[PDB]
């Protein structure tokens, strides 16, 4: 699920 | 000071971070679009790496206005030229149930994630979940008790 | 703008009381003066405690003992613990001889003792008015250098594997 | 709060700015740095490392010296004396333990029952602190490891 900002 | 954030280390890899006065910070996030909360510096283990959580109460990204959105960053650290690179260690955020555990066994959010390693900021000197808790389900439970909230980051020590 | 960084070691506090002769003159001028060790956490986020003295006694100790308590304060992380508090608590007054018979008791929180329920729900500490007599503090080496080592092990949770 | 610094305990101490410092104690003869006072462990002895970037006894403008004295420290009264425990020294180097296994400089001594200045004139020589990442971003890790019972 994970990402960047 | 900053030899206060020396002090900084994880236990078994863990911080917990409470954000307090969760009921006026979240309306100064709703406010302010790019309003971010800062967990102190920590260090995963005494001579390890220095991480850093930073929390959006309004969400940031694709979580902006609907969601709490937690992210960890590495930070420059005294030690840094004696860690492995890139930071690959696995990081599992979690948002406390402030319930008794003496009641029920409470039920924490929780997401794990192991890093990228082609992000920059886990390179030799954030990251994280835009949509980590909705603002509906954050009231259910007691994630938000006595107006506070506790953050968990656990960075999982080889 | 303080620590937080107060943990027990590992959940035992140790505390200096130096300046003790001097100390137990003012304790005996005033009653009501008492000692108040740091607070300190039994674990990273864990309970906060405080251990208090009496260097010349109260209630029952008064003017012939020295007393030892010690109390629950409102900690950050009360919301993320088992309440009421029911940890063993063990003090000790430390014979400072070179490796010496510490003075010691032990005691399991009473669950009805208003003090040892969760903070947040003006009173009062638990523990010892006569935890040892004047005459025996002087015995062996309990004072030395004009100091007093008072400690408190709080016995810690065990780790589930 | 520097008795806020109980250990495992193993003390790491970086030394800084190493060329300048290294310049000021050829030009000043016994130019010693001290690393911050530690704990061997919570309520233990109270240990502080000593170095001479050019050289002690021995050393003098050949090699680095490494020394360990004990502190007085708040607890004394309760501790075994003499100080009896192990002592490790290592100069670290600071390589990526990813890419290449660092070779670290290392000795080992039980302590002799008679002072407790205490350690190695001739540590590493200059030459050999050249070698390697010792020195990297113009700064040397200092290690002293204690073992506890």
């Amino acid at each position: 699920r994970l990402r960047a900002r | 000071r900053r030899e206060l954030e020396e002090l900084s280390v994880g236990s078994d890899g863990v911080l917990i971070w409470k954000i307090g006065s969760y009921g006026r910070r979240l309306q100064e996030a709703k406010a302010k679009p790019n309003l971010e909360c800062f967990s102190p510096a920590f260090y995963t283990h005494k001579y390890g790496y220095k991480l850093q959580v930073s929390a959006f109460l309004n969400g940031n990204g694709s979580g902006e206005g609907t969601h709490l959105s937690l992210y960890i960053r590495v930070l420059p650290g005294a030690f840094d030229n004696l860690l492995e690179w890139p930071f690959a260690r696995r990081v599992t955020f979690s948002l406390l149930d402030q319930s008794d555990p003496g009641l029920a066994k409470p039920q924490h959010v929780t997401e794990t994630f192991h890093p990228d390693p082609n992000w920059k900021n886990f390179q030799k000197p954030g990251f994280g979940y835009p949509k980590f808790i909705s603002h509906q389900d954050i009231r259910k439970r007691n994630y938000v008790r006595d107006d506070a909230v506790f953050i968990r980051a656990a960075v999982e020590l080889p």
